[PDB]
């Protein structure tokens, strides 16, 4: 039964080091594995003069270590037949690597060398510099991420969230070996790290290999204590970066989001559930359960759309976005501020038990593999300071009733003054004014 | 069906805030009369001129018909 094989999942080690790191694993019979450092640091964590350097930091993680240039570091991971691959957010950084569980320890001296020995090559920035700058320009062409950069931009206007991931432009350009070496040496630590792995690994093996490479200890209290950061003022408001020269319309609209501590995220998800999402090569097309999905299709308002509940520590940003032809843009925002009001005020236990199945087939597939359950620990501890178990995701959810659903969204959604930004060829998409009272009365 | 059809625009990027996030009536004194001002001074010269020219012309006209009511003694200093 579904009730046993989640009793039956293994439970997820975690050990602090006398250091303030922590390492956790999830131990299956697979071969091969994924460990890594997830880190409490990004974007967010960067200033006005800084803004880009996680990311420019991302670009030399890879370049070589000081005990192992670039040649050689690359050359002895390529050789065992390793994958590293690692990425940077607003509020988490992380690298990763894919490897038989038989090198679990040689990864970890690995990613240990690269976190706390980065080259930083004088020679190598200036390439990166080159390379990240050209990253942009290919960026700056998908209007999705163009889009939520935007979105982001000014529902959190004037504040740390309100920088984009990739950084300015000058920023990038007049970035210092200094600069690097400082996030480094202020951000990547102990305290704020998680050693994380899942695969054929014995978590003693693991946690052994992990004091011996990440030894270093701290003297004062300040050194193991993690600050917290001046939280982000959310702004009703919009954003219209117009160009009829675009082939289509992006739109994003959201209200200000919980936190992920804060357990309504778990029905503002069963919620995005209901709504779901689409895209022109959706077989189900009009009987598709989704009515935004069917009026979609019925009517042909949009190319795509989505729901979505970007958490972060302190807040977060519920709402949705969709693509669409210069002339259904309106239709399409009239509907889906509909449904929205359809969630506050009239939902039925039909929508939300099925809403929960969808949800339940959801976190479940969010562990397909070690890379994806790896990822999985390596942000629970750090957002949620410890794991969530399918066994328990699943209890939050099956808890979820209609009622519950409504009281929710009605709680974060119902006459509040949601943050949008439009770019394209938007013109038939108009005013905030008229925007701001779809937010009320289904 | 107007709005789509309107006009071709390209790079224009705008700001604005929710109506609960501002003020209704900012900087009254700061922004709004200084301009209220401004606005007086840059029409008065053009609008209040052939209007006093007005006035003045409707009171000639007024005081001129009563003065050619009285009358002028000057018709009987002789009998």
């Amino acid at each position: 039964t579904y009730a046993q094989t989640l009793q039956n999942i293994p439970e997820t080690n975690v050990t602090t080091l006398d250091n303030g790191l922590r390492v956790a694993s999830e131990e299956s019979s697979q071969p091969t594995c994924t460990v890594g450092v997830w880190i409490g640091a990004g974007s967010r964590y960067e200033n006005e003069k800084n803004n880009g350097a996680g990311y420019f930091v991302e670009h030399l993680a890879f370049k070589g270590t000081k005990k192992r240039p670039c040649a050689a570091f690359e050359k002895e991971v390529e050789s065992m037949g390793a994958h590293f691959n690692g990425y940077t957010s607003r509020e988490q950084t992380a690298f990763y690597i894919k490897a038989l569980s038989k090198d679990m320890p040689k990864v970890v001296e690995l990613l240990a060398d690269v976190v706390q020995n980065c080259a930083l090559e004088e020679s190598q920035i200036e390439k990166e510099r080159g390379v990240i700058l050209q990253e942009l320009k290919e960026m700056d062409n998908d209007m999705t991420n163009v889009t939520f950069d935007y979105l982001h931009a000014t529902a959190f206007q004037g504040t740390a969230l309100a920088r984009t991931v990739e950084g300015t432009t000058e920023n990038i350009k007049h970035l210092t070996r200094a600069d690097l070496a400082s996030y480094i040496d202020t951000h990547f630590k102990a305290p704020r790290m998680v050693l994380a792995a899942a695969g054929g690994i014995s978590h003693k093996e693991l946690v052994d290999a992990a004091r011996q490479h990440f030894s270093g200890v701290s003297f004062t209290y300040k050194e193991d204590a993690v600050p917290i950061l001046p939280r982000c003022r959310f702004t009703g408001s919009e954003i219209r970066a117009r160009d009829d020269a675009l082939p289509v319309a992006h739109v994003a609209l959201a209200v200000e989001g919980p936190g992920w501590a804060d357990p309504d995220n778990v029905v503002l998800h069963v919620a995005n559930a209901i709504i779901g999402r689409y895209d022109r090569t959706f077989g189900g097309g009009k009987h598709l359960s989704s009515r935004l999905a069917a009026l979609a299709v019925e009517h042909k308002l949009c190319h795509s759309f989505q729901t979505f509940n970007t958490s972060y520590s302190d807040t977060g940003l519920f709402g949705f976005h969709f693509v669409a032809d210069p002339l259904s843009i309106d239709d399409m925002m009239f509907c889906a501020q509909g449904e929205w009001m359809r969630l506050c005020t009239s939902t039925t236990e039909s929508e939300v038990k099925r809403a929960k199945n969808h949800l339940r087939s959801a976190m479940v597939a969010q562990l397909d593999g070690t890379t994806p359950v790896c990822e999985t620990i390596g942000s629970h501890l750090l957002n949620y300071g410890r794991r969530i178990s399918l066994e328990e995701w699943d209890s939050r959810i099956s808890a979820v009733d209609a009622r519950m659903v409504r009281d929710v969204c009605s709680k974060y959604i119902y006459d509040k003054c949601p943050a949008l930004a439009a770019v394209g060829p938007i013109e038939q998409l108009l005013d905030y004014n008229r925007i701001r009272s779809g937010m009320y009365w289904i | 069906i107007h709005f789509g059809n309107l006009a071709r625009v390209r790079h224009i990027i705008t700001y604005s805030l929710s109506p609960f996030e501002q003020r209704a009536i900012p900087n009254i004194f700061s922004d709004a009369l200084p301009n209220v001002w401004r606005r007086f001074s840059s029409q008065v010269f053009k609008v209040a001129p052939p209007f006093l020219g007005a006035y003045l012309l409707y009171s000639w006209g007024t005081q001129e018909f009563e003065r050619l009511k009285r009358k002028n003694p000057a018709d009987y200093e002789n009998d």
